[PDB]
């Protein structure tokens, strides 16, 4: 078995800069009766499947931009993207298809878009009528638009920090905007929910030293 | 211009049997070699099976063979993958590929793949969704709350398709054997409550489509 080993995971650049990325083997995949290098590279779009760029480990697929650069030989390879551009957000994937062996694939490299940074658009929600119908009460926070990822949620429940029963989901880079978005909920039952009054929750992000303070009262 | 179609994907029980199909168009289908290959939930790549043109040579890694067969109707233009003794770790999204080199000759690797189907091996039932809507109690976001269904996946809409550009759909977790999501939508303060803002969930697993009107409080 061929390992195919990709660097970095994930590299974030801006657009009109230069990306490279590295492949390796764990044995040679030039075929020296060919003297061709078995491996190929795919590009991952969100929501897409992927889509072969590079063969041969340096000829380019038909509709392929110019920008994409493949090169290496024996174990050693790499993909150069030269001006990346936001269309190039994708997972990048080597291959090896050596005739004798069980086709491989890397890992894959995630490249991410640098954008300026942004404040996340914070939004709170009370429980459904319909929710607390049920027996259940969920309180919901949007965290919209925010960049980079790294971002902090506390609930609060009269004025007491709660560590139990929340779920936090984050959106995949925006195709329009390159931002992240996120959404945080705190479930509890009917009876916990109607104990208490104040429900706030807030977010910490590198944009500000102060946090954003989302709340509601039960009245 | 070539067109690779798969379908059968489903949830099935661990020890099951599922038929994958893959329907062929905008090439010779019969002059080339047809590969499955898998993506996992961790987003990694894993060649599954792979059959000559005319259905004379087949290849398997060690991770499916006993297990899976593939297959192939020339005069139907459809590859098959037929799945069985499935366990967890087969839980992925299908893809159905297309050797690049012409019949037997070497060097040129899959180009073309499909838009795949997932498969999911699992003991839990299929549960339909709970929708709940999210309304505040220049620009308002509304949402909406998917919770306790399975197996994934399930579509939010909003207005049908027609909102908007200010989508965000929030990716599943899973939560005491149940997945929940959500959805937000930002629409100007001008147009709610004053215009009606509806959340479509469908989740074909359960053959459940529920729409939920966004009304305000207060």
């Amino acid at each position: 078995n061929i390992m195919m080993t990709q660097s970095p995971s994930s590299l974030a650049v801006s657009a009109g800069e230069k990306v490279t990325m590295n492949c390796k083997s764990s044995q040679s995949v030039l075929y020296s009766s060919n003297q061709k290098n078995y491996l190929a590279w795919y590009q991952q779009k969100p929501g897409q499947s992927p889509k072969l760029l590079i063969y041969w480990a340096s000829t380019r697929e038909s509709g392929v931009p110019d920008r994409f650069t493949g090169s290496g030989s024996g174990t050693d390879f790499t993909l150069t993207i030269s001006s990346v551009q936001t269309e190039d957000l994708a997972v990048y994937y080597c291959h090896q298809y050596l005739s004798s062996y069980m086709y491989t694939f890397g890992g894959g490299t995630k490249l991410e878009i640098k954008r300026a940074d942004a404040a996340p658009t914070v939004s709170i929600f009370p429980p459904s009528s319909e929710q607390l119908t049920s027996g259940g009460a969920s309180v919901v926070c949007f965290l919209n638009n925010f960049y980079p990822k790294d971002i902090n949620v506390k609930w609060k429940i009269d004025g007491s920090e709660r560590q139990n029963g929340v779920l936090n989901s984050w959106t995949d880079q925006d195709s329009k905007d390159s931002t992240y978005s996120m959404s945080s909920t705190l479930t509890l039952t009917k009876d916990e929910y109607e104990r208490h009054n104040s429900y706030t929750c807030e977010a910490t992000h590198k944009t500000s030293t102060s946090p954003i303070v989302k709340s509601f009262n039960r009245n | 211009e070539v067109q690779l179609v798969e379908s059968g994907g489903d949830l099935v029980k661990p020890g099951g049997s599922l038929k994958l199909s893959c329907a062929a168009s905008g090439f010779t289908f019969s002059s080339y070699g047809m590969s499955w290959v898998r993506q996992t939930p961790d987003k990694r790549l894993e060649w599954v099976a792979t059959i000559s043109s005319g259905g004379n040579y087949i290849y398997y890694p060690d991770t499916v063979k006993g297990r899976f067969t593939i297959s192939r109707d020339n005069a139907k233009n459809t590859l098959y993958l037929q799945m069985s003794s499935l366990k967890s770790e087969d839980t992925a999204m299908y893809y159905c590929t297309r050797e690049g080199a012409y019949s037997g000759s070497s060097s040129y690797p899959m180009d073309y793949w499909g838009q795949g189907t997932s498969v999911t091996v699992s003991s839990a039932k299929t549960t339909p969704p709970s929708v709940y809507p999210l309304a505040p109690g220049s620009s308002v976001t509304l949402g909406c709350l998917v919770k306790g269904y399975f197996p994934e996946s399930v579509t939010v809409t909003w207005n049908s398709g027609s909102l908007s550009s200010s989508v965000h759909t929030f990716p599943a977790l899973l939560q005491s054997g149940l997945y929940t999501m959500s959805s937000s939508v930002t629409v100007p303060s001008s147009t709610w409550p004053s215009q009606t803002v509806t959340c479509s969930v469908a989740h074909p697993a359960s053959s459940t489509t529920v729409d939920k009107k966004l009304e305000p409080s207060g």
